[PDB]
């Protein structure tokens, strides 16, 4: 059966607090990638904390840069990451871009 | 909704380049005994 | 967790020098990285982060490309190699060969020119076979 | 007869090949591989007459 | 080593054996297809002193070496003996007696070929032997008798193996898998095998009855006597067409494997891929007689072979699409299993629509023994066949052999074949639509400028075969050198975009068949306890 | 049974171990596959 | 706040096989009507021809 997209924000919030170690980490965000949707940003933000519950930063870099090479405009990845300011204020990740400026 | 451009226009600017790159490839693939018959002798050049 | 911050002179530039450090310097910043993390991430220094970053994500190892920077310039002049000497050996065995035939000749094929208009045969296509000097 | 059982234990407590356990191997299997030698070497050895064009004289 | 070899038993060396003879005489029917194409570059016995019956011999040496010594052999033997085993989790073939009788029947009917070659005149029949021109009043001498009993060593082979196939796959399937859990390549080798059970039996027929017409006085095929000669073309065609799926449908099975592994998602509608080889292997019994709308048949029969023969056309455009499905929207890692897959994706559909077009049967007036049939069987044959050849030996030959090939090598061998199949096998729609017949070994000096161009791709060809014969001796002395430099591509999947590499690393080879996980080259007896599945 | 096992014993030639080059061998199994037509020229030309 | 974005391959989908459709219909509407259409022209020309010298 096809979910819905609440239905999948809820399966992935819930996917991501119920996982404990790295490999989970990036297996959940991995399947969570890759589907035809960007991911509503409350999962992104799931996904920020559960990177930093495992204690390790570039997963946390990679989720910005999956929602990169994801979304479709250069506008709706504005819209996505200054939705999430205070979130990645709060961790402290970079984006790649202002990582390695080039 | 609808943050930014519309999806005509990010995806014509995806195809407009693609449609003469694949004219261009598949005018190779398919027309290439054109040069021969071109530089040929039975063209009486 | 761990000490102040890792040294300049052990992380800085680590993309330019990933994959010269022994596997045992490597181990050792891995280590001491992974010590850093579990720090609130705001503490980390900008080269400890893309240290961070190239060696989980970097192009390097299982994350190398198929063809690494010369490789289509490399294959490009192979084919062209490939067809140049083909042609090369085709001109060979074609100059070791038998004589042409009596009937591939310009004067020849205009005759049968002239009996194929006389017999005005391929009337809207071509009939004409010269196709030889 | 059934020597079945008797052939078992035979057949198992041998470090032989497998034709050669029975102890009547030897007795097929000398003088098949004398006639299979013979008749594997004669018909190519008659290649040369066949592609030179000697037929075989009736005699 | 005596024992290994010779008096083998386990199926991964009956496969590298069958490989082995399988390349030498591809390597054999390469030679042949260039000296025919050599004599037939302009117009005029140019090397062949006149002997129009040399250039025929050298035709069915070429067609019978191509198809029933390099591609079946290839296919079916060494790549099923390798992974039919393998991909289900069996331990050993049922029957590897059966499986190593097969291969070392194989090489005997290669001996007798050549020395039907080589006796008095040699077999100038075409590589159908149609009578009463391969009777014994048209070509005499022991020739044809010859060919006939290579032909015969190869049926032995071909059926024996299928029967080992279907048993194994049958019958020695691990314990979680069901029959609807299966791979594809797996599925492809059981309906191949199937159709080789199903076909060969009539070859076997109609070939003694044309022995038993040449050696035994009788009659089937003689006109004097009453025998009709479109009874072999019946039973010849009926043999040929299933044979020709044959062919072909093991490179079904390789492409779904490699298009699968590099595009990195799974293959769209896999049981649907099931239902469609196993459609046109059923298909393929019911369309013979395409190959004989000229004989004079009936208008209601050929009004009915034509629409058989079409109806084939869905079910292959089911799999082509279905392929396009699965290389939509994943990660292409363009390796040369890759680009030989994509590669044989448009080559084969464009073989597949002449083919379409010769599929009518009063189109069949215009196109029978043209060149134009040999562009649409070259396509689908040599694209179809040696693309997914070469696919299945640069896509499994690193793990069966634990050498790395050069990545380099590889893609200017690709492209030098691609290019050199491409120049000789188009110009020959040409020359057919324009009227050259075929199996001639000279033509009206009209047809001197595309027969040109297409002996310039030969050379491009066999400087292909030549290359991919150095990229074997570089694989196998330079193998460990080209996994430890970085002149090879070690990991087939790279990791996906979020995975980190130490992660990657825990967990190297991501596929959903088994061969991936199993040891460089493999375990003598590998499975000790059985690869359980949910 | 048991056999060895390894990077060169899956195969019948031997590649390392070896007196002669291998590259001996290994170009003359496809030359002479390569020849074998030319055999078969040369014969039916003579006749 | 953001609106769910959703379903960019479908859209890619049908308007790639929109578009590989109508590519292929322009290369044979090219093939038939200029290519075709040419070839009878010329013949039912020379037929008028031959059926006006036959008068
Ligand atoms: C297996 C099918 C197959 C393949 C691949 C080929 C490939 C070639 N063939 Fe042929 N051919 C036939 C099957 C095939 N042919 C048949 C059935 C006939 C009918 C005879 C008749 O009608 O009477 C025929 C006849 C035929 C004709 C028609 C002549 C005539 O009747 O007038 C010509 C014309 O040029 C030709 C030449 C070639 C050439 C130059 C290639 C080139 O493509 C050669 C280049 C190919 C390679 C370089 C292959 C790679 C080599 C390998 C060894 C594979 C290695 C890979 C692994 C081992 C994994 N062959
Ligand atoms: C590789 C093996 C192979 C394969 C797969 C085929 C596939 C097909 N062949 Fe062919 N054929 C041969 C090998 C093969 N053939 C050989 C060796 C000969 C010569 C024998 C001799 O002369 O001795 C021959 C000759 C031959 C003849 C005899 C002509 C003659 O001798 O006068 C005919 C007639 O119907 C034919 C038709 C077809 C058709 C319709 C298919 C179809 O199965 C093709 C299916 C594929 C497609 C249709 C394309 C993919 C589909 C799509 C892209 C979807 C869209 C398509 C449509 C809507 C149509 N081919
Ligand atoms: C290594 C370098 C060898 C150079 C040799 C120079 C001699 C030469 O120019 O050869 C020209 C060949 C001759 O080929 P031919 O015209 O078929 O003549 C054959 C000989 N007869 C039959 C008369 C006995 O004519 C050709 O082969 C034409 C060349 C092939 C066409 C290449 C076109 C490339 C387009 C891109
Ligand atoms: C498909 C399109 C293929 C285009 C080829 C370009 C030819 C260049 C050239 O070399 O064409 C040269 C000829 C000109 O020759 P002429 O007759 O004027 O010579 C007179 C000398 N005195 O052009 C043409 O006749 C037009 C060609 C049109 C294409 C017809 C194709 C029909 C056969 C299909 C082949 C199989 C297709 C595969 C499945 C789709
Ligand atoms: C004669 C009739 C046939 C003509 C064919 C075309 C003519 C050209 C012949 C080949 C010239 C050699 C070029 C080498 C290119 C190279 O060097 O490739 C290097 C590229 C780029 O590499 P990169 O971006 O990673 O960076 C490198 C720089 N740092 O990677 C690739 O391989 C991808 C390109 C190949 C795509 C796959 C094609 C597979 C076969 C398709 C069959 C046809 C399908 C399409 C039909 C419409
Ligand atoms: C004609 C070919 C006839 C095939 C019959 C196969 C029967 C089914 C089967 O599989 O019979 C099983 C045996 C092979 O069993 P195995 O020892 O390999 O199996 C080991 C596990 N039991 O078949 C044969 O002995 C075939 C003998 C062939 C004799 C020469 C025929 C030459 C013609
Ligand atoms: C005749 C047309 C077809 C010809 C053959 C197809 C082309 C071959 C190549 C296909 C590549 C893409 C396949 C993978 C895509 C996929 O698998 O997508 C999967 C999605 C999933 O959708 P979901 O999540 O809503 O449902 C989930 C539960 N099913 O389904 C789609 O996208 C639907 C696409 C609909 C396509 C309609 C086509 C309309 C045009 C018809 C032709 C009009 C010509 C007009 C000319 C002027
Ligand atoms: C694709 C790349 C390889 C294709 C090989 C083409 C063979 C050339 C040929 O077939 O050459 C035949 C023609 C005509 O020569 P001719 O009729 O006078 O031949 C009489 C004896 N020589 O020579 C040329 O026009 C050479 C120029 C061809 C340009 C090809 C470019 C393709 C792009
Ligand atoms: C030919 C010249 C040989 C010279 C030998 C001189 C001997 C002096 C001592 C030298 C050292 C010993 C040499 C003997 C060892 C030897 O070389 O192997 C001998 C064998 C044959 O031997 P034979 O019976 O003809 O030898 C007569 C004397 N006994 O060769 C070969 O199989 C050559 C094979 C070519 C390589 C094929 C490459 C392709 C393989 C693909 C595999 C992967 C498959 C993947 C898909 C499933
Ligand atoms: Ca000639
Ligand atoms: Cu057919
Ligand atoms: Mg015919």
């Amino acid at each position: 059966d096809e979910e819905t997209f609440e239905e999948f924000t809820a399966r992935y919030e819930k996917e991501f607090d119920e996982a404990y170690d790295l490999f989970e980490v990036q297996r959940v965000l991995n399947n969570c990638f890759s589907y035809d949707l960007v991911p509503a940003p409350a999962v992104i933000e799931k996904a920020l904390r559960a990177a930093r519950r495992v204690n390790d930063l570039p997963t946390a870099i990679r989720v910005f840069e999956a929602l990169k090479y994801k979304v479709e405009n250069e506008d709706q990845y504005k819209a996505y990451l200054d939705e999430l300011k205070d979130v990645r204020q709060e961790l402290g990740v970079p984006l790649k871009e202002e990582l390695f400026p080039s | 909704g609808r943050i930014g451009e519309s999806w005509v226009i990010t995806e014509g600017r995806r195809l407009i380049p693609e449609i003469f790159q694949w004219s261009a490839v598949l005018s190779v693939c398919l027309g290439w005994p054109g040069a021969v018959y071109f530089f040929s002798k039975a063209r009486k050049a | 967790a761990q000490t102040h911050a890792l040294s300049n002179a052990a992380v800085m530039d680590l993309q330019s020098r990933w994959e010269n450090m022994p596997s045992t310097e490597q181990q050792d910043i891995v280590s001491k990285l992974s010590e850093r993390q579990k720090l609130p991430w705001a503490q980390l220094t900008e080269p400890e982060k893309q240290a961070v970053w190239y060696i989980s994500y970097g192009e390097w190892g299982p994350r190398r490309p198929v063809l690494n920077k010369g490789d289509s310039s490399f294959i490009a002049k192979g084919v062209a190699a490939g067809l140049l000497f083909s042609v090369g050996l085709f001109a060979v065995v074609r100059m070791a060969g038998g004589q042409d035939a009596k009937t591939m000749n310009k004067e020849w094929q205009l005759k049968s020119d002239e009996y194929l208009k006389s017999k005005n045969a391929n009337p809207w296509g071509g009939y004409s076979q010269v196709q030889s000097k | 007869a059934n020597k079945v059982i008797q052939l078992q234990k035979i057949f198992q407590s041998s470090t032989k090949p497998l034709w050669w356990r029975h102890p009547r191997s030897a007795l097929y299997l000398y003088p098949f591989y004398a006639i299979f030698a013979v008749a594997v070497v004669t018909p190519l050895l008659y290649i040369p007459n066949a592609i030179r064009g000697i037929k075989a004289k009736k005699a | 080593m005596v024992q290994r070899w010779l008096y083998s038993t386990n199926a991964k060396d009956i496969a590298v054996l069958y490989f082995m003879l399988a390349i030498f005489s591809g390597m054999a029917g390469t030679a042949m297809s260039l000296i025919i194409r050599l004599e037939l570059a302009a117009p005029g016995s140019q090397y062949l002193h006149g002997n129009s019956q040399l250039f025929n011999v050298l035709v069915v040496g070429h067609a019978v070496l191509m198809i029933f010594f390099l591609v079946m052999p290839a296919l079916i033997g060494g790549f099923g003996n390798y992974l039919l085993p393998l991909m289900i989790g069996a331990t050993d073939t049922a029957f590897p007696r059966i499986n190593n009788i097969a291969f070392w029947v194989l090489p005997m009917g290669l001996v007798c070929l050549v020395t039907s070659t080589l006796v008095e005149s040699g077999a100038g029949t075409g590589w159908t032997v149609y009578p009463p021109l391969s009777s014994i009043q048209a070509h005499s001498g022991p020739s044809v008798d010859l060919a006939i009993f290579a032909l015969h060593l190869t049926s032995i082979s071909s059926l024996l193996g299928a029967i080992n196939f279907i048993v194994t796959t049958l019958n020695m399937r691990t314990n979680g898998m069901t029959m609807h859990k299966l791979p594809l390549f797996v599925w492809s080798i059981f309906i191949t095998a199937f159709l080789l059970l199903l076909s060969l039996p009539v070859l076997s027929a109609g070939i003694t009855m044309l022995l038993l017409d040449r050696n035994f006085n009788t009659s089937f095929f003689e006109v004097s006597g009453g025998g009709d000669p479109i009874l072999y073309e019946h039973l010849f065609w009926f043999f040929g067409h299933p044979e020709v799926y044959i062919l072909i449908i093991p490179g079904f099975g390789i492409i779904s494997h490699v298009v699968s592994t590099y595009s990195k998602k799974p293959v769209f509608g896999e049981i649907s891929m099931v239902y469609a080889m196993a459609s046109i292997g059923l298909l393929g019994f019911l369309v013979w007689s395409h190959h004989m709308y000229i004989v004079g048949l009936d208008a209601d029969t050929r009004a009915y072979f034509t629409s058989a023969t079409m109806i084939i056309a869905i079910p292959t455009g089911i799999k082509i699409f279905s392929w396009l499905a699965t290389i939509h929207g994943g990660s292409i890692r363009l390796a040369t299993p890759m680009l030989y897959a994509i590669a044989f994706l448009f080559l084969f559909t464009m073989g597949g629509l002449t083919g379409v077009a010769l599929a009518n049967a009063s189109l069949d007036v215009a196109f029978h023994d043209t060149y134009y049939v040999v562009g649409h069987f070259h396509y689908v044959l040599s694209m179809g066949a040696i693309f997914s050849l070469f696919a299945g030996y640069y896509y499994w030959s690193p793990q069966i052999l634990g050498l790395n090939y050069n990545e380099k090598l590889a893609q200017i061998q690709f492209w030098l074949i691609f290019i050199g199949a491409n120049v000789i096998f188009f110009p020959m729609h040409f020359l057919g639509i324009n009227g050259m017949p075929r199996r001639i070994p000279d033509y009206p000096d009209a047809f001197a400028g595309w027969n040109y161009v297409a002996s310039i791709g030969s050379f491009i060809a066999t400087l292909s075969l030549f290359l991919f014969i150095y990229i074997l001796y570089d694989q196998l002395v330079n193998g460990l050198n080209n996994k430890v430099n970085n002149k090879s591509v070690i990991y087939n999947k790279a990791p996906d975009f979020v995975e980190s590499n130490t992660i990657f690393n825990l967990n190297t080879v991501k596929s959903s068949s088994i061969e991936f996980l199993l040891t460089s080259p493999p375990a003598v007896h590998s499975f000790n306890t059985p690869a359980v599945q949910s | 049974v048991h056999f060895k096992d390894g990077v060169y014993e899956n195969i019948p030639f031997k590649v390392k171990g070896r007196k002669t080059p291998y590259a001996l061998s290994h170009f003359g199994f496809f030359a002479i596959g390569f020849a074998v037509p030319f055999v078969a020229c040369y014969v039916q030309l003579k006749k | 706040t953001i609106a769910p974005i959703t379903g960019t391959i479908k859209r890619r989908v049908i308007m790639d096989i929109v578009l590989g459709f109508s590519l292929g219909g322009v290369m044979a509407s090219y093939w038939w009507w200029g290519f075709h259409m040419d070839k009878i022209n010329k013949r039912e020309k020379f037929y008028a021809e031959l059926a006006e010298r036959k008068k």
